């Protein structure tokens, strides 16, 4: 499996696009609510401020976190290799098989 | 005549752009999406410029009075004259805004001022929201 650092990096990226999807959804609801606000019912007027504020705060911190990720790219620089040992490990397992062949009491 | 000349040249280039987008859509194979977007945006902004310039010079167009040429023969070209003379809209747009008005349907004036205050309030609210977070 990959080293953990890459794991939380990909988790943060996934959070980033989920936040972008949430921003698009909230844009959909604010566009929806503005229609009836133009229609002329004032009951949903208080919800408009909350929706706008949450939309803007969702737009800002997502870009901020992505900026942090791109910054991490800046200092992460400088921080078949398996083949060099690959034959060796193959060697090992083959002899292990011979051991299983060599002992008739373990072939069950 | 200067205003109508500018209208002429701009509408001619708009028609040229329409002919362009036409003969690149008429091909049996659709080009790349990006070229279509570029053509769409260019032609559509050109239509915007057409609308704005036609708006600017309404007085010159209105002042002009239409009259057929003495040399132009109407006996043989009456069909051509009637073709340009007619101005009634295409019917589908007509019932289109008829259904639109049907759906839409001192009271009207105070709703109008209520819309004014909602517009101003929303503009101020979004100005405040933009000012809340530093975007630079």
């Amino acid at each position: 499996m990959q080293p953990p650092y890459i794991q939380e990096r990909l988790k943060s990226l996934n959070d980033i696009e989920t936040q972008l999807c949430s921003m698009l959804q909230e844009a959909s609801q604010v566009t929806f609510i503005f229609g009836e606000l133009k229609r002329g019912n004032e009951s949903v007027k208080p919800q408009f401020e909350n929706h706008v504020k949450q939309f803007y705060e969702r737009l800002d911190k997502s870009t901020t976190q992505l900026r942090k990720e791109i910054q991490l790219l800046d200092e992460n620089v400088g921080t078949n290799k398996k083949a060099l040992g690959q034959d060796t490990e193959k060697m090992e397992e083959q002899l292990d098989l011979l051991s299983a062949i060599l002992d008739p009491s373990k072939s069950k | 005549g200067q205003a109508l000349d500018a209208v002429r040249m701009r509408l001619a280039q708009l028609t040229h752009s329409l002919r362009r987008i036409r003969d690149e859509m008429s091909k049996a194979e659709l080009p790349q999406w990006y070229t279509l977007q570029s053509q769409l945006n260019v032609t559509l902004s050109q239509l915007v410029s057409v609308t704005s310039t036609l708006q600017h010079f309404q007085e010159t167009l209105d002042s002009t009075v239409v009259y057929p040429l003495p040399k132009f023969p109407t006996t043989s070209h009456e069909s051509l004259v009637t073709t340009l003379l007619r101005k009634k809209n295409i019917p589908e747009v007509d019932e289109w805004m008829k259904y639109v008005r049907e759906t839409s349907g001192e009271e009207i004036e105070k709703l109008l001022q209520q819309d004014r205050e909602i517009t101003n309030w929303a503009r101020t609210t979004f100005r405040n929201e933009y000012g809340k977070h530093d975007f630079k």
